[PDB]
RNA sequence: UGUUCACCCACUAAUAGGGAACGUGAGCUGGGUUUAGACCGUCGUGAGACAGGUUAGUUUUACCCUACUGAUGAUGUGUUGU
RNA sequence: CACGAUCCUUCUGACCUUUUGGGUUUUAAGCAGGAGGUGUCAGAAAAGUUACCACAGGGAUAACUGGCUUGUGGCGGCCAAG
RNA sequence: GAAUGGAUGAACGAGAUUCCCACUGUCCCUACCUACUAUCCAGCGAAACCACAGCCAAGGGAACGGGCUUGGCGGAAUCAG
RNA sequence: AAGCAUCGCGAAGGCCCGCGGCGGGUGUUGACGCGAUGUGAUUUCUGCCCAGUGCUCUGAAUGUCAAAGUGAAGAAAUUCA
RNA sequence: GGAGCGUCGGGCCCAUACCCGGCCGUCGCCGGCAGUCGAGAGUGGACGGGAGCGGCGGGGGCGGCGCGCGCGCGCGCCCGCCCCCGGAGCCCCGCGGACGCUACGCCGCGACGAGUAGGAGGGCCGCUGCGGUGAGCCUUGAAGCCUAGGGCGCGGGCCCGGGUGGAGCCGCCGCAGGUGCAGAUCUUGGUGGUAGUAGCAAAUAUUCAAACGAGAACUUUGAAGGCCGAAGUGGAGAAGGGUU
RNA sequence: CGGCUCGCUGGCGUGAGCCGGGCGUGGAAUGGAGUGCCUAGUGGGCCACUUUUGGUAAGCAGAACUGGCGCUGCGGGAUGA
RNA sequence: CGAAAGACUAAUCGAACCAUCUAGUAGCUGGUUCCCUCCGAAGUUUCCCUCAGGAUAGCUGGCGCUCUCGCACACGCAGUUU
RNA sequence: ACCCACCCGACCCGUCUUGAAACACGGACCAAGGAGUCUAACACGUGCGCGAGUCGGGGGCUCGCACGAAAGCCGCCGUGGCGCAAUGAAGGUGAAGGCCGGCGCGCUCGCCGGCCGAGGUGGGAUCCCGAGGCCUCUCCAGUCCGCCGAGGGCGCACCACCGGCCCGUCUCGCCCGCCGCGCCGGGGAGGUGGAGCACGAGCGCACGUGUUAGGACCCGAAAGAUGGUGAACUAUGCCUGGGC
RNA sequence: CGCGACCUCAGAUCAGACGUGGCGACCCGCUGAAUUUAAGCAUAUUAGUCAGCGGAGGAGAAGAAACUAACCAGGAUUCCCUCAGUAACGGCGAGUGAACAGGGAAGAGCCCAGCGCCGAAUCCCCGCCCCGCGGCGGGGCGCGGGACAUGUGGCGUACGGAAGACCCGCUCCCCGGCGCCGCUCGUGGGGGGCCCAAGUCCUUCUGAUCGAGGCCCAGCCCGUGGACGGUGUGAGGCCGGUAGCGGCCCCCGGCGCGCCGGGCCCGGGUCUUCCCGGAGUCGGGUUGCUUGGGAAUGCAGCCCAAAGCGGGUGGUAAACUCCAUCUAAGGCUAAAUACCGGCACGAGACCGAUAGUCAACAAGUACCGUAAGGGAAAGUUGAAAAGAACUUUGAAGAGAGAGUUCAAGAGGGCGUGAAACCGUUAAGAGGUAAACGGGUGGGGUCCGCGCAGUCCGCCCGGAGGAUUCAACCCGGCGGCGGGUCCGGCCGUGUCGGCGGCCCGGCGGAUCUUUCCCGCGCGGGGGACCGUCCCCCGACCGGCGACCGGCCGCCGCCGGGCGCAUUUCCA
């Protein structure tokens, strides 16, 4: 039974919950075992970075989170092309390639064009055999590294441009952002219904002539 | 600590501290919320004032993200910023005021409560309250909206 | 008559009335109530019901304590007997 | 004293809100006010039977004895009209 | 009270009654006899039950006590019943 | 239990089994048979009641009666017929 | 001639009540003590001039707010001093302060103390294990067990002595719990009374000798008397048993 | 006592609300108060004086009041809630 | 399965046994383990398919806090009275 | 503490019960075992860390883990939770007021400059000021130290009360705004609903108590379901033998 | 009335293949209760859960959008945190209950059908030769058979593809073998094997020591080794082990080089011309289940049944209308994840033989039941069997002696040996059952005494003996305390140096792109501010934060001080 004030409160304890416990004594041994597996993919793969593949900059969806930029899946075909890269090789130089990204802005488009062009600089392509032929780069960059990058490589920094002091204008000064909202939410409301009334005036005029 | 418990300072006394008349028994009002209708009325009726009943507009695949306005008061909107751009402003002389992006700290909505310092300043955010405005223009200072 | 009760015959001095867990079932009997089978009547749509009739239907244990009946003994009187 | 909650329904009320990517219309959902009832009246949706019975309990409760009581039954006075 | 059968009916029945004859220990009204027991002994050898226990009168008391009150009173260890 | 008396069925059937099948029992059967009941040898009878509750027969003459189909309006969901 | 009834006396009896005293606990005290004067407390102390037996010449009040152990005093000699506790000698000491003071300590006054159900507190009560810690204990004897031995504790319980035993165990501070039993017709095991009792009574039956043998009511051999009485207590099989 | 406020009330006035000042023990007896959380058991009761309903009554049933028992020993009432 | 009695169905039958769901549910019986110390009840309220149970107040305890002055210098409160 | 003696006292515990020594039930005896747990969730209390914050998970970085499946560290330190804002079914809205001076007719309404900036009343621990005394070995002067303090103040926390602010809703009103003059937007005064505001108190961990959900203090049905094993007895049918 | 093609269909102990049962912790596919809760009960709940059936693998399943969203948008599945006990469902009661977004683990993508082009360019099988051969494979050669046009193979699949011209740039990838080199992270991958420090030292207990005391520095030695176990008690150093980028030997993997045998002439952009998609499927009705999914989330049966600028989705039914977003009806895919079964390891604040698994042992055993099924009890002599030779009594069991043992008061169910219960011995008692509380008394049992207990300790007085000092100075050592803060180190608050500021770093929503570097942004300077450090002087708290002198006092040692002092002793 209830006695005297405090919450009634439904807790889900009527199925065989006792039967279906799950303990977490195995953690210690998973942040294990995964952290070995991680070290010997990084000793695997040698001077590729162990992070994996580059990934682009991509801004949340909703809202919400509209305001933080991510890391995305691959970066999309329209930013491959327009950096100069065969979609099929991007794969094997460390480019993470989703092709399903749509692209909508044109700001977004060259950021992530501007990762690749900064990226393919700043690889160390080595070559085929050790008898070097053309793209794979020079003994010096080779010998100097054949240095993995440890930690996301080129990492997703969410930026701020700073806007210095200013004066505010007069003019600035003038607006009446509370109305204006007010007049906004308003305008979306009725902008069908009022021209579903000017449709009608607008019939109304033209039956007068007839 | 079992050791600091109840249980062992019963130990001897025969009811165990629950009575002898009416005695630890199974579950006599019925199991969990039962009779909040029948015989546990009263309780659910001087302490959950409201329980029963449907009430308001169901709504069918919520998503919270779309509600997601956040809220920060003027009392405390200098807090956005760090202190330098509040000491330097109350001087510079130019009378040039700082802008405080709110959408940047992580609100979308100027409410208006608390004095707001006789101190100019530009303040960006998705939303204001008609009285945030009012304090904001009062002060000297720009409200200025962004998407 | 299963009866308590009742009634009637006969004798008699008289055929007074009552109690004891309505004395008394490891004392009996079990005829009646009061399981289960079944019959009738009345009731019930029916399963069934009936202080309405009928018939058939396992009555366990004492070797304890006591009580009681009988039976050895017991303490004393030095020991024994009369 | 003459009357009734949640849930559902029904009507009535606003140039009302929502009907979900936007718009118009239907429909629906809200908000508020009356109504349809719960008489076991603070509001389950509900017939029996068991002698074939079953379980948990109850001397919080019947069927004996025994207590109290003595109306009733039984016995006995006082008065004295007959 | 009429195939929810009514009325009958020889024969039959470990069926329910009633009566008569014979018969008898059913009874007056109990006695005797036999065998197996019980009994006693040698050998062997359980069980149920068991708060403590174990003489009564009355009293009061959860209104019928072995224990309490007040009286009566009380004598090892046992046997067959 | 014999006897008596009803009821159903002519087989693409009655009755009944089966989770299911071009399944199975009755049935290696066919009305003097199979199945369903009641009463209960023989003798002798077996009255009246079709209002009730059952069972059964007949059916465009005919109240109600679903899903579908047909028409109706509507922008349609639809509602009406 | 009440050990009766009624009315009345003196005296005496004893409850866990009342009174005084002790002791344990609780509660209360703005309780006391980190080291100081002080018992209706109603001041203490510079420091400067002017002076001295002067003083503050105020109520049958019966008195507290003012008076007779000194204010000035005895010594150095009208003038100076009126001195320092590393020493006044002490009932008060402001120079430093317990034998006392685990301040979760210690001390002092009061009042109080029935208790089921129930609650709360403290247990240097108790059981098992972990971190710490006892330069802990232990084959020169651990645990456990026994004990008409000696003690402590209100108690839960504990410490000692002796015996037995033969390998491990404990105190303190913390942590943890599968932590305390008279009962549950509780579970398992073991044991009494009953009790040397109830019992070893269905179907007629045993006896004499001899042998073997440590030992014979019962084994075997002989004799006698008996029974089953061919629908058998005789001879043979099935099923079942599984070496009988 | 003095002055302000009012959109109430009103022949003027009421009435209420505000400021600003002025005045101390206002029957006996007793006692330190106030206040907020969490909260267990309990929710079969019974007995007595007085009141009182039912009932011929009851160690009966049911109420009021206080106090008991229940939770409670102790002296007395022989024994006893 | 029953020539019917609710008979029989491996000592089981008005629904066999074995195992699992299962530690089924129980307003009901029963038990419920050391010491001291302190405070210390209720059996009445209203509601309840409530009357052997819950809810709710009442009563209990615990924890506190705010203040109060025996530190010559008190306001409030009461199972009274005037 | 062992036995014995006598005087007085003394009924057997457990339990339900208004009432138990009961002619109420359990208990012959002894040993061992045996019942309020653990997880989750809330609540209030309490302890600690930090404080308009807090927070650790989950992950990651540091090692073969002896102790480590620990410990430490992380622009992940904050994705995120919980908190810092409420209210409304919703669309949505969203916590300040005052004063002063000026301009609009001060119109208890509208617009422009300056100052203060969470209102007020009563009570309130505490603080502050303090007339004044109260003495000092003399008559006055006289700074220092106190003791108390009549009286007056600022007044925490909390309470009572009044106004005030935000959201919902009603009533009644009159003004203002513009890229879109509109069935647009914004205000005012007065009631009334709100788990509000009115200079923040939370978060994390730990302990306790309570209340549930779970086997949920321990033990207890009569039943209910799923899936199997049985006709050696017994019930009936059939086949193949026996018997009278 | 033949022979022949094919088609559909048979038979073979025809040739070679493969499936069959099990296990089932985890996974997939069906099937699916009722106890229970709701204080009754029927929907709901329990639960898509137990039981039932099917099929798997080291994982499974899932998965490369007919996705989310509505944003400035993200981008296969899985998993964790969160979302959220939320939206939603529910006799709107009890109860139930997700999803996207955000952060993480991991991360990997693809292939057909179709539409088309290529003399079927493809495949399987037979037979000879060379290689290779314990996972039947490579090359060659056969007018040797079949499959295949009712469609094999390359190209290609929605991220678009094909074919043409001319712009550009240039030509390594795979496998079957055969070798050979570097033994390739728990710091030499895996497996196996065998090896590697140091006391039995000195006394001494003991039955036996691993004990106890000692050992050129807690003692000797080693210690990259002091985990553990064994050994007649308690062991770093007796033995095994342990430690160690320690040793050797095998065997096996995995990657590096060389040679051979084959295969393989395998790009990209730019413009032109073509090509483009899964039917009884979607969708609608419907019924039943199912879901949080609400005028239908999913899955079904039945009826109906499509389209191509279509189709689906866009969490309230319907029509119109814009937007968005995917591309369904074919398929493959590692990885994080699961794991009460198995093989093999480690560990535990767990249990310690009524516990812990039913099971420490000849346990799923004995035994029970026709069967399904049920299902125990049961550990311990001692260091060593040294397990009691021999004598004796007895038919023997049993004893009496003797012996072994540290012990048999350890004697083969034997460590310890409790209680209940019994036998005996000793003491005491006994007609109101026993037992108990309080109060004494009597007796016993041991304990403590005393063969005076007159119990000690100061100070003092006296009579006897006794050595050396106190007192005093002198020398040395140590300690305390102190001010003059005297001299110097030391540090708090303030002021002066703007001195560290660049020879002082971090931080900053303070600025400047006059700078530099890398691509309006990132990094680094450069200013600015905040914060942390050098230099001296002055004032002040002169602070336990210290030194040096000096002073004062204390103590210790050593000198002297000889006895009216000084302690000792009675
Ligand atoms: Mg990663
Ligand atoms: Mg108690
Ligand atoms: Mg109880
Ligand atoms: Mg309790
Ligand atoms: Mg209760
Ligand atoms: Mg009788
Ligand atoms: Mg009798
Ligand atoms: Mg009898
Ligand atoms: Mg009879
Ligand atoms: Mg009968
Ligand atoms: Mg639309
Ligand atoms: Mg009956
Ligand atoms: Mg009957
Ligand atoms: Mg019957
Ligand atoms: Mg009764
Ligand atoms: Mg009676
Ligand atoms: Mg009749
Ligand atoms: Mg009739
Ligand atoms: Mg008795
Ligand atoms: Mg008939
Ligand atoms: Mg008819
Ligand atoms: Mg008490
Ligand atoms: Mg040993
Ligand atoms: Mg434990
Ligand atoms: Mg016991
Ligand atoms: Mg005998
Ligand atoms: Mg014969
Ligand atoms: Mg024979
Ligand atoms: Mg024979
Ligand atoms: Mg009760
Ligand atoms: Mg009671
Ligand atoms: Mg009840
Ligand atoms: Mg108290
Ligand atoms: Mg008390
Ligand atoms: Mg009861
Ligand atoms: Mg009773
Ligand atoms: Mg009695
Ligand atoms: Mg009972
Ligand atoms: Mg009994
Ligand atoms: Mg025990
Ligand atoms: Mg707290
Ligand atoms: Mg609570
Ligand atoms: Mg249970
Ligand atoms: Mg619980
Ligand atoms: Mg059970
Ligand atoms: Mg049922
Ligand atoms: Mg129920
Ligand atoms: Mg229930
Ligand atoms: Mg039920
Ligand atoms: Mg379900
Ligand atoms: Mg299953
Ligand atoms: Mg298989
Ligand atoms: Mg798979
Ligand atoms: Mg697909
Ligand atoms: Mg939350
Ligand atoms: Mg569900
Ligand atoms: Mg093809
Ligand atoms: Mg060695
Ligand atoms: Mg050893
Ligand atoms: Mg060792
Ligand atoms: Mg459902
Ligand atoms: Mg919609
Ligand atoms: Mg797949
Ligand atoms: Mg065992
Ligand atoms: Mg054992
Ligand atoms: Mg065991
Ligand atoms: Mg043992
Ligand atoms: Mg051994
Ligand atoms: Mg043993
Ligand atoms: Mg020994
Ligand atoms: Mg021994
Ligand atoms: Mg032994
Ligand atoms: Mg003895
Ligand atoms: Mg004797």
């Amino acid at each position: 039974a209830p006695s005297r004030n405090g919450m009634i409160l439904k807790p889900h304890f009527h199925k065989d919950w006792q039967r279906r416990v799950a303990t977490w004594f195995n953690q210690p041994a998973r942040k294990i075992r995964r952290r070995k597996a991680r070290q010997a993919r990084a000793r695997r793969i040698a001077p590729r970075p162990a992070s994996g593949p580059l990934r682009p900059i991509v801004r949340c969806p909703t809202v919400r989170y509209h305001t933080k930029v991510r890391a995305g899946r691959g970066f999309s075909l329209e930013e491959l092309r327009v950096a100069g890269i065969h979609k099929k090789v991007a794969r094997t130089i460390g480019i993470s390639v989703d092709p399903r990204r749509r692209n909508k802005s044109t700001e977004s488009l060259q950021a992530n064009v501007q990762r690749l062009k900064e990226y393919r600089s700043k690889l160390v392509l080595f070559p085929r055999k050790p008898s070097a032929p053309k793209k794979g780069d020079s003994s010096a960059e080779e010998l100097k590294l054949a240095t993995q990058l440890t930690g996301p490589v080129m990492p997703i920094r969410n930026v701020f441009k700073k806007e210095k002091a200013r004066v505010i204008t007069e003019e600035e000064k003038n607006f009446k952002a509370f109305a204006s909202l007010r007049m906004a939410r308003a305008n979306a409301r009725l902008f069908g219904i009022r021209a579903k009334r000017a449709k009608e005036a607008a019939e109304q005029d033209v039956e007068k002539k007839k | 600590p079992s050791r600091l418990r109840k249980t062992r300072k019963l130990r001897g006394h025969v009811s165990h501290g629950h009575g002898r008349i009416g005695k630890h028994r199974k579950h006599p009002g019925g199991r969990g919320n039962a009779g909040g209708m029948h015989h546990h009325r009263i309780n659910f009726d001087k302490y959950h004032p409201g329980y029963f009943g449907k009430v308001g507009m169901r709504h069918y695949h919520l998503k919270r993200n779309q509600s997601f306005c956040p809220t920060v008061n003027l009392d405390k909107l200098w807090t956005l910023v760090s202190e330098q751009t509040r000491v330097n402003a109350a001087k510079n002389k130019t009378g040039a005021a700082p802008i405080i992006d709110v959408v940047r700290s992580g609100y979308y909505k100027v409410l208006g409560k608390g004095k707001l310092p006789k101190q100019p300043v530009i303040v960006k955010a998705k939303f204001f309250s008609r009285r945030a405005e009012e304090k904001i223009k009062g002060v000297g200072g720009a409200c200025v909206l962004v998407a």
